[PDB]
């Protein structure tokens, strides 16, 4: 969780969900999947 | 034993690399290549 | 000896290294000049938040160790160094280290772990006059 | 950081020095942390705890680390044979007698 999870997106979609919370009241991200074949979480897969 | 290389890269080389230790087999990659062209609205000068 | 490990490489030829690469991931920290200058400071972080005990001692030289040159510097880097390997915890560097300090170094608790022993002979020797006691009886 | 959080909140007592090594020993890379983390773990596996990772650390270490307690508490019984053997010489004073 901590490796897909280090990537600036990760930290990113947040912020902006917040960002958004806070003047709107609301916000979201998603999470997707596909492969990597250098430096893959596990699977030659990845998740962000 | 077992190391990597981009076939890419070690072009002109590998001759070199075989009388060194030349080994065998192949494999699939996702790597990500980027390119700097230059540009003027006429034309283009310096492409990929 | 019969082992090794830790050695580096060359890669011949221009433009070469194994594609098994990203092993470091990216933080971020204060911005330092050099290398040198990062391990300096991060040994004064580790000094402060620990007691007078013994490894605050180990950092101490440690720290002196790191100090790039001076009059001053040099003087007690160079005894913070001797200490150190003494210690037996640096592990010297080998361009001289080892000889002039390793040596007495381990002539100390060898000449008195081990003369104690001698020595402790006659402890048994003391045995053995008690013995001779016996004997005598 | 969840170490450094044990620490403060635990007295100066035993407990705390092992915390103190493991923090070293979780130090990454340098000339700084690299000689000191090798320290804190010669350290914790020769205090028992450490069970070594093995890529040598028992070797060197386990060795001499073995070879104390060892020594002194296997000397002190060669030596309490002595205190027998006190006895013994007692013994042979009743012989003696």
């Amino acid at each position: 969780y901590r490796t897909d999870m280090r990537h600036n997106t990760a930290k990113i979609a947040v912020n902006i969900a917040v960002r958004e919370q806070i003047e709107a009241g609301v916000g979201a991200w998603r999470l997707v999947t596909d492969y990597e074949d250098q430096s893959p979480t596990s699977n030659n897969q990845v998740i962000r | 034993p077992v190391s990597y290389f981009k076939r890419d890269i070690k072009d002109v080389i590998d001759d070199l690399a075989d009388s060194g230790f030349i080994k065998i087999a192949e494999r699939q990659i996702k790597r990500r290549r980027v390119y700097k062209s230059i540009i003027t609205c006429t034309a283009v000068l310096k492409d990929k | 000896m019969a082992e090794v490990v830790d050695l580096a490489t060359g890669e011949k030829q221009v433009l070469n290294d194994i594609r098994g690469r990203y092993e470091c991931y990216t933080d971020v920290g204060p911005s330092f000049q050099s290398m040198k200058q990062q391990n300096r400071a991060e040994i004064l972080e580790l000094l402060g938040k620990t007691p007078q005990g013994t490894p605050e001692y180990q950092l101490l030289l440690l720290q002196y160790f790191t100090l790039l040159d001076g009059k001053g510097v040099e003087m007690m880097r160079d005894y913070a160094n001797k200490q150190l390997i003494q210690m037996g915890v640096k592990k010297p560097e080998t361009p001289e280290e080892q000889q002039w300090l390793v040596e007495a170094q381990q002539a100390k608790q060898g000449q008195q772990d081990p003369a104690m022993v001698q020595a402790q002979g006659v402890l048994l020797q003391g045995q053995a006059e008690l013995a001779k006691a016996q004997n005598q009886t």
